[PDB]
């Protein structure tokens, strides 16, 4: 299986500023039939990966004349002149030239924008969940920049690590921010003992951390 | 219009079996090869199979992983292709898209919205729902807890709240899938209006509202 090598794995742009993917092959896609069969599709997050360009450097239809794909035998390059906020997501290039067709590893776009502080909002256990035996302590962390984020957990004064879900979304097509859940969970048992909880997000938008918390 | 309806998945035991069926629509079927792709976080994106036209007999090709436990298939008349698959392992779990031509020419984009498949010996659980109430503007949530396989679907009131809406993706914790979501609106509005989290799992025929109470 020929082996598509994609570099780098992940790329942050400014709106406006030129970017560029690099692809190189185990063997030459150059056919004998004259043609060089190498493919840049892009897929965002949720939906179905799209063909942007064929055949190394033809575009299908819709795909902005902003791509621009270049190269031959084994080394080929993705070429974006001006990076908008919709072209974020992962590129992947794909080689036909030989069975089994085989895709690179991807290069995720991520969109560099200005910093944002995130919108913290903690949540108490629900009435269903505390009368079941469980409880979660959910914190939720909407819309900041960068990606690059911690959430810490206190209950009482002191941190419990454990039982603790992350999950960030994907970087948001329009403002290019990100959200982060945040979810601590224990028992009723856990939870009844205890009255102040507390998550705490650490940000490089400020100084001290941001905090929201409740007694219970 | 070009259409792949994909259909087929779903939760199988390991050393078990699945057919995944792709009818299309909107061209001349038998006049081009038809493909499955998969994707999975861990491979990434991988061609699974290919199937030519009739002439050949259907000549078909597999990627190595799937060799003699994979079999594509197509019937013109009913315009399907179908991946017969045995003995499925856990490497096996992922997003199968149907795919039509041959990608590296013209003609050849199009790509179906794909079937889920999930290689697993974890049993089917339902999901655990709790309405999220606050402790300038209002935020409020909803917990979809515990549950197994995915996908389930969140929405609120009914689809018709589509702002100011997060849905998390599901994270995987000792066998069992935990998905939150938020969504904030003017504070004019809430508690005035009713929002509720909508909540679907059909893997364990699961439809649930949860109305958010202060
Ligand atoms: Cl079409
Ligand atoms: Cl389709
Ligand atoms: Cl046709
Ligand atoms: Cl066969
Ligand atoms: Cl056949």
């Amino acid at each position: 299986d020929v082996v598509m090598t994609q570099s780098p794995s992940s790329l942050s742009v400014t709106i406006g500023q030129p970017a560029s993917i690099s692809c190189k092959s185990s063997q030459s896609l150059l056919d004998s039939d004259g043609g060089t069969y190498l493919n840049w599709l892009l897929q965002r997050p949720g939906q179905s990966p799209k063909r942007l360009i064929y055949l190394v450097s033809k575009l299908d239809s819709g795909v902005p004349d902003r791509f621009t794909g270049s190269g031959s035998g084994t080394d080929f390059t993705l070429k974006i002149s001006r990076v908008e906020a919709e072209d974020l997501g992962i590129y992947y290039c794909w080689q036909g030239a030989h069975f089994p067709y085989t895709f690179g590893g991807g290069t995720k776009l991520e969109i560099k924008r200005a910093d944002a502080a995130p919108t913290v909002s903690i949540f108490p256990p629900s009435s269903e969940q505390l009368t079941s035996g469980g409880a979660s302590v959910v914190c939720f962390l909407n819309n900041f920049y960068p990606k690059d984020i911690n959430v810490k957990w206190k209950i009482d004064g002191s941190e419990r690590q454990n039982g603790v879900l992350n999950s960030w979304t994907d970087q948001d097509s329009k403002d290019s921010t990100y959200s982060m859940s945040s979810t601590l969970t224990l028992t009723k048992d856990e939870y009844e003992r205890h009255n102040s909880y507390t998550c705490e997000a650490t940000h490089k938008t400020s100084t001290s951390p941001i905090v929201k918390s409740f007694n219970r | 219009e070009v259409k792949l309806l994909e259909s087929g998945g779903g939760l199988v035991q390991p050393g078990g079996s699945m057919k995944l069926s792709c009818v299309a629509s909107g061209f001349t079927f038998s006049i081009f090869w038809m493909n499955w792709v998969r994707q999975s976080p861990e491979k990434g994106l991988e061609w699974v199979a290919e199937v030519r036209l009739k002439s050949n007999n259907y000549a078909t090709h597999y990627a190595e992983s799937v060799k003699g436990r994979f079999t594509i298939s197509r019937d013109d008349s009913k315009s399907g292709v179908y991946l017969q698959m045995n003995n499925l392992r856990a490497e096996d779990t992922g997003i199968y898209y149907c795919t039509r031509g041959y990608y590296g020419s013209n003609y050849g984009e199009y790509w179906g919205q794909g079937t889920t498949l999930t290689v697993s010996s974890a049993k089917t659980t339902a999901p655990s729902v709790y309405p999220l109430a606050p402790v300038s503007s209002v935020t409020l949530g909803c917990l979809v807890k515990g549950y197994f396989p995915e996908p389930v679907t969140l929405t609120w009131n009914s689809g018709s709240l589509s702002s100011g809406v997060h849905t998390f993706p599901a994270v995987l914790q000792s066998d069992l899938y935990t998905l939150s979501s938020s969504v904030t609106v003017t504070s004019s509005t809430w508690p005035s209006q009713s929002i509720t989290c909508n909540v679907a799992h059909p893997a364990s025929s699961t439809k649930v509202d949860k109305k958010i109470e202060p």
